[PDB]
């Protein structure tokens, strides 16, 4: 089962992502292929996908940036009928919001067949241009056809994939203890990461004793990732992936507050120290505690 | 200790 | 003894404060009598006590404002010797910017001896009047002469004092855990603690599932208080009291993140929501986590 | 639960 979380959705045949066009919270805007930049944030081209209670393998697909959804157009059969983005809720009763999402016959890829219609997403004609059709068409469950055919790239982590991230790591303290503030968050590139705290202001800060110290700059970086979030995305029912840690030296006689991000795939953490922008595997402290 |  | 921490010091016999005049930063800035509103930041009035290692009794005494320090001009015991803040050290060696205070013989106020002429601070004449000149004098300990008799009256509590507050609190839940951050704290009036709410921003922010939720806006409190202690201040060595906590209801099936303050006495932890700016004695939740 |  595809699970709960946010999706850059990339056609199997040809390297174009499926594209909100302008990013536009208009009714009827139309979702188009489009190619992508990889480890950068496609503002356009990211989706929450939220499972419907009591339906199986069956979403809402919520653009992130528009917070509009993805909806087949009257809910028509006909091939060729248009997907565009909509107003919507996450757990809508209405069938032109409804995709249910189940792999395809290579066990790998994805097919997205409408609630109502029983067509299917289809990039017309693999068409690899930029703004390339994308409609609900006739189609299988078990076919090949690539125009059909859809990798859910996974680009957020549950909170129980990010405690085991943290787990794994071989500088937690004995004393460890971790509070989890969110359920669902997207995983950041290191250059967007990056970004956010170079727009912060931190990087102008000057260490000061206890009234601008670690632990100002670490609470400093969390809010502003947390701003940024809020400021740049229209969906909710996620966060922005940004840790907080107090540690411990070896000897046990220094303690610091730093930030933590996770690797590209998800399945460890990175340290970041938010008073010079430097990613650390080892940063000198063992963690006895984490917000994240 | 305390962090700094 | 007198305690590390932050002083408003007010005279004995008529209620003025000692004040840096216009907070001015510049060497021989004159140090003045000058009236006060309780309940409020008085910019100009606010002094951190540092007490000098292997001196008995002894300390600097540094503008919170300023970042400057008592000082008696060339340390002349003369009577009538002008008191000024003057660029210094928190553990200077210079006997101009050091200060021996203890208790007076009414052993409620204290007097503040230069450590090397041994004259007094002393309000001359008694003078009521704002900018009233403050210089150093010929004295004893143990006269009643009100020229020379401060009250201490204490600003900032101890991370331990903070921490006393917590635990008596009757909104604690049994997992509680602390976790500390810095060791001396302003303590705001809540008007302040509500002026810095009122200015973040935080006020007109929306709730939203996970993206902008009460943990969002409990740290996004915590970084604006930081941010004002930074840009407000210019001494060293003290902290903002502003504590942010976790907690669960009473059904054990509901939490919430939300902020605390100090009570005036410093005795008691009250609790503010930052999605409102209320104050609360119970706020239907409690804490099973907080830093500060 | 989770913070909320
Ligand atoms: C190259 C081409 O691929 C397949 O045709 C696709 C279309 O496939 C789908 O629709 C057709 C009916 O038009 C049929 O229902 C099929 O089972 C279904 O997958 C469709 O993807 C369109 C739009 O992109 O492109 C092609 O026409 C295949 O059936 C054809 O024989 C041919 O190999
Ligand atoms: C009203 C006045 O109070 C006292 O005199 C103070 C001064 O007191 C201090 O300095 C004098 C010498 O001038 C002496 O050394 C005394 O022990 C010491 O406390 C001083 O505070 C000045 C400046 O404010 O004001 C008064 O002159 C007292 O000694 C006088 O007899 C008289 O009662
Ligand atoms: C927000 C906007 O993002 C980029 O433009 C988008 C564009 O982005 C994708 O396509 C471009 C090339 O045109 C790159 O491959 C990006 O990596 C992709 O994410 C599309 O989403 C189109 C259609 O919706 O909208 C554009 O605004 C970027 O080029 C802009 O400078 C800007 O940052
Ligand atoms: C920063 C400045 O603070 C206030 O003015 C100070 C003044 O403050 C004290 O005296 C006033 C009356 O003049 C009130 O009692 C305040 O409660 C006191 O804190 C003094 O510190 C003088 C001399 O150094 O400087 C002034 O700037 C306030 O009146 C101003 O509006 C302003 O907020
Ligand atoms: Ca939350
Ligand atoms: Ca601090
Ligand atoms: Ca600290
Ligand atoms: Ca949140
Ligand atoms: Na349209
Ligand atoms: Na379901
Ligand atoms: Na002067
Ligand atoms: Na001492």
């Amino acid at each position: 089962s595809l699970r709960r979380g946010i999706y850059h959705i990339e056609n199997a045949g040809v390297p174009s992502a499926i594209d909100l066009k302008d990013g536009s919270s208009s009714d009827g805007t139309p979702i188009v292929g489009w190619q992508f930049t990889p480890d950068t944030i496609n503002w356009h081209q990211l989706w929450l996908a939220e499972p419907i209670p009591n339906v199986a393998d069956t979403f809402t697909l919520c653009n992130l940036f528009s917070g509009t959804y993805m909806d087949l157009y009257n809910g028509s059969s006909e091939a060729g009928t248009a997907v565009n983005g909509w107003q919507g809720t996450a757990f809508t009763t209405n069938p032109h919001q409804l995709w249910t999402i189940k792999k395809s016959s290579d066990g790998t890829s994805y097919k997205i067949q409408n609630y109502g219609s029983k067509t299917f997403v289809d990039l017309v004609n693999g068409d690899s241009s930029d703004g390339a059709k994308i409609a609900g068409w006739t189609g299988t469950w078990d076919e090949g056809n690539p125009h059909q055919k859809w990798y859910f790239n996974r680009m957020s982590v549950s909170s129980a994939e990010a405690q085991a991230a943290i787990a794994r790591n071989p500088h937690i303290h004995g004393t460890y203890r971790g509070y989890i503030l969110d359920g669902e968050y997207l995983v950041l590139p290191n250059a967007t990461f990056t970004q956010i705290w170079k727009d912060s202001g931190l990087p102008g800060s000057k260490w000061r004793e206890q009234i601008y110290d670690a632990d100002d700059f670490a609470i400093a970086m969390k809010a502003a990732v947390g701003k940024w979030g809020a400021d740049s995305w229209k969906a909710n029912g996620f966060a922005i992936f940004c840790g907080v840690m107090l540690g411990v030296n070896k000897a046990g006689d220094a303690a610091h507050a730093y930030n933590f991000t996770l690797t590209k795939d998800h399945a460890d953490i990175v340290f970041f120290e938010p008073q010079n922008g430097g990613y650390l595997n080892d940063i000198g402290y063992d963690s006895y505690m984490a917000f994240y | 200790p305390v962090p700094r």
